[PDB]
């Protein structure tokens, strides 16, 4: 179905000596995939999946000096920042930026992105149009003023139309046979008495990728909504995840129960209940 | 500002006596700095290695620590996290259930 | 060097329509910003487009960008003499550093109606025997002489507006150092 | 606003030269650009940030100085001939595509002997008579001779008013000799303008020689920056 | 490839 690229930006300044870390991490269809870290020994664009490899040293060294750009814009930008707010000198303080398109199958852009945080509050973005800004608060109003001023909405809207598809469709045809991998969902329920005459109910899925997934239990065939604990996904640190949901159930109605789970790599989604 | 949220696992289903993995995932916060300690009975482990720093579509960020364990039957595992949401540290022990 | 702008100098007349051409290698170069600049001033931002369009027009002057050439162009219509001046394509990709072209500086000289070529001789009053020769009027398709003697400087064409009304005229100025020195000759 | 200072300079060779530039746009980019006989701008040096700077394309024989957000400095520790050139510097918001900033230029000419620097004689040859019986137009011609170096504005006053219709000063300097150029400039106005007596005419040539921080022995005129005019009155006789 | 801020903040 659709396909996406964004880039996540983030400027920390520090109050120390030290300029402010800045970092930035590209995603292709939510999956890693280049790297920049001004902390690094020799700070650069890395790649981060294997499809990667197939650019050339120009792609990189271009790359990284336009992440050098971006972090003196970042520096520039957090000094504004502090003046818009009065804030203080001896502190640390948060820029971030998402940036990036969503396409069609026909690999035409539906959506663009161009927004920052500042402090962990939504700033000011881009909106739908590509043409009009909504800013959050009264700095950002400054900011909104200078940016149509000096019609930044076009250089960006520029970018999204052309750059972010044009790359994002070269990068989904070198990344084809390495995109497409999975990684099935083993399952288990484990049984967990905590009683009050009560029983937990854990279902188990294990060793998947990619990390969407949905776990379900039901009763006599209808879906349990209320009641049932279901964990944030997490990583394995193998590249794989894992998840679990669990139902508070009747001691000796244990049986009765089924999780169900479902996940792209399966061939069909699993079935399966308590087995003493 | 957001509070971490925290997870403590292991990569492989524990069997004790055999080495395995042990994970603290923390999401869901902001601001970026952070301290993340893991433990062996209450004492901090020395060889812990920290995944790279990633944020989410919400702004807040993410990351996983880990370190090598091997699991015993009376020996407790916890991962301790600083961060200035909280007025003190929260520890999050590891159950093997979860 | 990245980009190539010729020629160094251009003349065209008033009221025609200037065009200005530069070639770039890199073909990722994404932005193209002309600059103008006038004598004894800094370049200023004249008019800029992306590599998205084909073209930007403003007032009299239209940018096109031709991709599969590599090729930018400055049109200006009407062309006249205040637009006289050094112009600088230039061409960056993202966020890199700008890299200009050399420049071509325009000469915007008018159409001189009808001509009444003629040649005088004036004096500085301050100096015992001091003069210089003036030619005016002249036509502007004419070749104004360039000194054969040592000792005698001629000056190239110059032209000048009387705004008051509409009087343009070519002018050219000669001295000398010689000591039977007359304008009659001088400018034949 | 972008300001240099100063806008023409004079220099022995291996002496030391600064060019100064201000910037009041609260821009954190300044550059310095060098431009050879009105062709070019190459990069020497640039800087973002107030204590630091980077080379350019052209970095060697200079060095640079970002003491302050608002102040550039290009230094020529041991100036050459070959850095006789005209020098631009600029501002802008955070680099990339943002739009330069220019400065009005600044003019250095790097000599081996100062004592070759010399101010122009400036004269003003009147109108013919031919001239204003023919045409009924009266066209003054003001000549600037002798000079050195090439760092001269010449301007025209019309009582006490700087005019630049009816104007054309040479666009180049004429090189008489090693050590002497001319420049010339014309002014036309109409016969009967010429002929009122309440209008006063005046030629002005801005020389740009040495400055008064540098030294000068006892006996000569020491040949400074200075204004020097010829001028004339209308007249019905 | 990444995006490219133009004006800052």
């Amino acid at each position: 179905g659709p396909h996406s690229m964004r880039y996540f930006e983030t400027a920390v300044s520090r109050p120390g000596l030290e300029e402010p870390r800045y970092i930035s991490v590209g995603y292709v269809d939510n999956k890693e995939f280049v790297r920049f870290d001004s902390d690094a020994e020799n700070p650069r664009y890395e790649p981060r999946a294997p499809w990667m490899e197939q650019e050339g040293p120009e792609y990189w060294e271009r790359e990284t000096q336009k992440a050098k750009g971006q972090e003196q814009w970042f520096r520039v930008s957090l000094r504004n920042l502090l003046g818009y707010y009065n804030q203080s000198a001896g502190g640390s303080h948060t820029l971030q930026q998402m940036s990036g398109c969503d396409l069609g199958s026909d690999w035409r852009l539906l959506r663009g992105y161009l927004q920052f945080a500042y402090e962990g509050r939504d700033y000011i973005a881009l909106n739908e149009d590509l043409k009009t800004w909504t800013a959050a608060d009264m700095a950002a109003q400054i900011t909104r003023r200078k940016w149509e001023q000096s019609g930044a909405a076009e250089h960006y809207k520029a970018y999204l139309e052309g750059e972010c598809v044009e790359w994002l469709h070269r990068y989904l045809k070198n990344g084809n046979a390495t995109l497409l991998r999975t990684d099935s969902p083993k399952a288990h329920v484990t049984h967990h008495p905590r009683s009050k005459g009560e029983v937990t109910l854990r279902c188990w899925a294990l060793g998947f990728y990619p990390a969407d997934i949905t776990l379900t239990w039901q009763l006599n065939g209808e879906e349990l909504t209320q009641d049932m604990e279901l964990v944030e996904t997490r990583p394995a640190g193998d590249g794989t995840f894992q998840k679990w949901a669990s139902v508070v159930v009747p001691l000796g109605k244990e049986q009765n129960y089924t999780c169900r789970v479902y996940h792209e790599g399966l061939p069909e989604p699993l079935t399966l209940r308590w087995e003493p | 500002q957001k509070t971490p949220q925290i997870q403590v696992y292991s990569r492989h289903p524990p069997e004790n006596g055999k080495p395995n993995i042990l994970n603290c995932y923390v999401t869901q916060f902001h601001p970026p700095h952070i301290e993340i300690q893991m433990l062996k009975n209450g004492k901090k482990i020395p060889k812990v290695e920290m995944s790279d720093m990633s944020f989410s579509k919400d702004w807040s960020f993410y990351i996983l620590a880990h370190t090598e364990f091997t699991p015993t039957e009376t020996d407790t595992y916890a991962c301790r996290v600083k961060h200035d949401s909280m007025a003190e540290p929260k520890t999050v022990y590891w159950d093997r259930d979860m | 060097q990245q980009v190539r702008q010729s020629p160094q100098s251009l003349t065209v007349w008033e009221g025609g329509t200037t065009v200005l051409t530069c070639s770039y290698e890199d073909s990722t170069f994404n932005y193209f910003p002309w600059y103008q600049q006038f004598p004894g001033e800094g370049p200023a931002l004249l008019i800029s487009i992306l590599s998205v369009s084909d073209k930007k027009e403003d007032g009299r002057f239209t940018t096109f960008f031709n991709k599969r050439e590599k090729k930018l162009s400055l049109h200006i219509i009407d062309s006249q003499p205040g637009d006289s001046a050094t112009y600088f394509c230039a061409a960056l990709y993202g966020n890199e550093k700008i890299t200009f072209g050399a420049g071509t500086k325009l000469t915007i000289k008018p159409n001189i109606q009808n001509p009444d070529p003629a040649v005088y001789q004036l004096k500085d009053p301050k100096s015992q025997d001091s003069t210089l020769c003036l030619f005016t009027d002249f036509d502007s398709q004419i070749n104004v002489p360039k000194t054969m003697e040592s000792g005698t400087f001629i000056t190239d064409k110059c032209v000048l507006d009387m705004k008051a009304m509409d009087s343009k005229s070519n002018g050219a100025i000669a001295w000398s150092n010689q000591t039977s020195f007359t304008c009659q000759d001088i400018f034949k | 606003a972008v300001t240099q200072s100063p806008r023409s300079k004079v220099a022995v060779t291996g002496g030391k030269v600064t060019l100064s530039c201000h910037q009041t746009n609260n821009h954190d980019y300044m550059y310095w650009y060098r431009q050879d006989t009105g062709h070019g701008l190459r990069l020497i040096h640039y800087s973002y940030v107030a204590d630091s700077t980077e080379k350019g394309d052209i970095p060697d024989g200079y060095k640079a100085s970002r003491p302050s957000q608002e102040n550039f400095s290009l230094i020529l520790e041991l100036a050459s001939l070959s850095q006789t050139a005209v020098y631009f510097c600029a501002s802008s918001d955070a680099g990339g595509r943002n739009t330069l900033y220019f400065g009005a230029g600044t003019r250095l000419s790097v000599l081996e002997d100062l004592r070759n620097v010399t101010p122009p004689k400036v004269s003003l040859f009147e109108p013919s008579k031919a001239e204003i019986s023919n045409k009924q137009k009266a066209t003054l011609v003001c000549l600037a001779r002798g000079f050195f170096p090439d760092h001269v504005e010449l301007s025209w006053w019309v009582n006490g008013k700087e005019v630049h219709s009816g104007v054309c000063t040479d666009p180049q300097a004429y090189k008489e000799s090693n050590y002497s150029y001319s420049l010339s400039s014309r002014l036309r106005v109409s016969a009967t303008f010429w002929h009122n007596p309440r209008n006063h005419f005046r030629c002005q040539v801005q020389f740009h020689g040495l400055s008064e921080e540098d030294k000068w022995p006892e006996g000569s005129p020491k040949p400074v920056t200075q204004n020097i005019s010829a001028e004339a009155w209308g007249r019905a006789d | 490839k990444a995006p490219y801020d133009y004006a800052p903040i």
